[PDB]
């Protein structure tokens, strides 16, 4: 809320899409997602470890969390209850090929 | 000696109380400190770890230049890496970015 109303959020992010992507997230992990996205957006300026002094008014006067930051953040926070849909997703890793029509019929059934 | 980097781009100064018993809760303006620094010492050569005694409104402080960045005239961006080595030296200018940090004692507010 404050992020948006202080003109600190890009115009690209679509919250409906994000709400659709986070399937089994509970209430206490969306906060982690926001924190991780903010950390990603912040790390592009300070460059902690490689070299300091890059913090200057120009870089910090246009901070804006984009959509790519959230997608990157989706690789750090992981559900704790949605741990069995991943296994189902790994069982069809070889991919589906419709070598015939009986396959389509059974799927339709 | 330097060839091109003859001016001071960014200078970091650690500020400490010379006398521990003279600690004052007065609010020190960093802009005034920089203005006094430029006003009293102009076109001087300074190197990292060099010490100075500053008299500001009757208060005596020990200043240690923790790091220095040397830049050449005409460099729009400070792409030069900030050097902590005593080899680097520069000439003070009325535009050098002066960053003040707490001294190792950590008493100056």
């Amino acid at each position: 809320k404050k992020m948006r109303e202080n003109n600190m959020m890009s115009d690209d992010v679509n919250l409906a899409e994000l709400a659709a992507l986070t399937k089994n997230f509970s209430g206490a992990e969306i906060e982690g997602l926001v924190k991780s996205a903010s950390s990603f957006a912040i790390n592009k300026t300070v460059n902690i470890g490689k070299g300091a002094t890059k913090l200057n008014t120009k870089d910090i006067a246009k901070l804006k969390v984009t959509r790519e930051d959230f997608l990157n953040a989706l690789n750090d926070v992981t559900p704790a209850f949605g741990i069995s849909e991943e296994d189902l997703k790994t069982c069809v890793e070889g991919g589906m090929m419709l070598y015939s029509e009986r396959v389509n019929s059974i799927l339709k059934n | 000696y330097s060839g091109k980097q003859s001016y001071l781009g960014s200078i970091d100064i650690d500020i400490s109380f010379r006398a521990r018993g003279k600690a004052v809760s007065t609010v020190f303006d960093q802009d005034e400190l920089a203005k006094q620094f430029v006003r009293c010492y102009e076109s001087q050569i300074f190197s990292p770890t060099q010490y100075l005694i500053m008299e500001f409104q009757g208060h005596f402080f020990d200043l240690k230049i923790r790091n220095v960045q040397a830049i050449d005239l005409g460099d729009i961006e400070p792409t030069s890496a900030v050097a902590t080595g005593i080899e680097t030296k520069g000439i003070l200018t009325k535009q050098t970015q002066i960053n003040f940090f707490k001294g190792r004692d950590g008493l100056v507010n």
